């Protein structure tokens, strides 16, 4: 029925390990960019 | 500027402005400033400079007489080495719409008085100078950022 069910599977593997290096990855760098806006703090100080 | 320093330098001495803060000046006493005086104005933190139709030897003779006694402890011979001073990779954005012009400055970290990169910086800074609508040079100036500008 399915001839490929052995290579689908090995391609499964590779999918998830690359799939989680570059998911975490990726989360640091856009963490990383935030980080500016994250932390970032803002005072109201008129002449008043 | 002062807020270039207050960020640059922020979380250190050299992030105060040299005037202070108004609850300062507000209650500084007259102790506060007569220790400030004797704290810091001292013999060898001090230079008598001179320039002019001054003779030297007649310069440091009136400057022996009126340049006064010696200091008795080690401590107050010694040199203070100032704590360092925390760069920080930041911004500090004052925002009032209602001001005409817009004011931005930006800076990395210097090297000090010592070091002889100082005198590149200096010939790099050249390179780039300055500009403000009086300069008559116009869009013929060298300076590749007037040009721009
Ligand atoms: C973000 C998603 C990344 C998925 C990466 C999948 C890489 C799959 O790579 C494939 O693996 C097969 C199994 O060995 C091989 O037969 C193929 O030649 C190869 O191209």
């Amino acid at each position: 029925a399915e001839p490929e069910h052995d290579q689908r599977k090995r391609m499964g593997l590779k999918m998830l390990l690359i799939s989680a290096l570059l998911t975490s990855l990726l989360y640091y760098m856009k963490r990383h960019k935030w980080s500016v806006l994250k932390s970032r703090k803002m005072a109201y100080r008129p002449p008043k | 500027f002062d807020y270039l320093h207050a960020t640059a330098f922020q979380g250190t001495a050299l992030a105060r402005t040299v005037e202070g803060t108004t609850e300062n000046i507000k209650h500084l006493t007259r102790a506060d400033l007569a220790s400030y005086i004797d704290t810091h104005f001292k013999a060898p933190r001090m230079v008598l400079a001179a320039a002019g139709g001054i003779s030297h030897k007649e310069l440091v003779d009136a400057a022996r007489q009126h340049f006064s006694g010696v200091s008795f402890t080690y401590k107050e011979d010694a040199v203070p080495i100032l704590p360092r001073c925390r760069f920080t990779g930041s911004e500090i954005r004052a925002r009032d719409d209602a001001l005409p012009v817009a004011h931005v400055a930006l800076a990395v970290e210097g090297p000090g008085w010592a070091d002889p990169d100082n005198v590149v910086l200096h010939v790099a800074n050249a390179i780039i100078g300055r500009y403000d609508r009086t300069f008559g040079g116009g869009k013929h100036l060298s300076s590749r950022l007037a040009a721009l500008a």
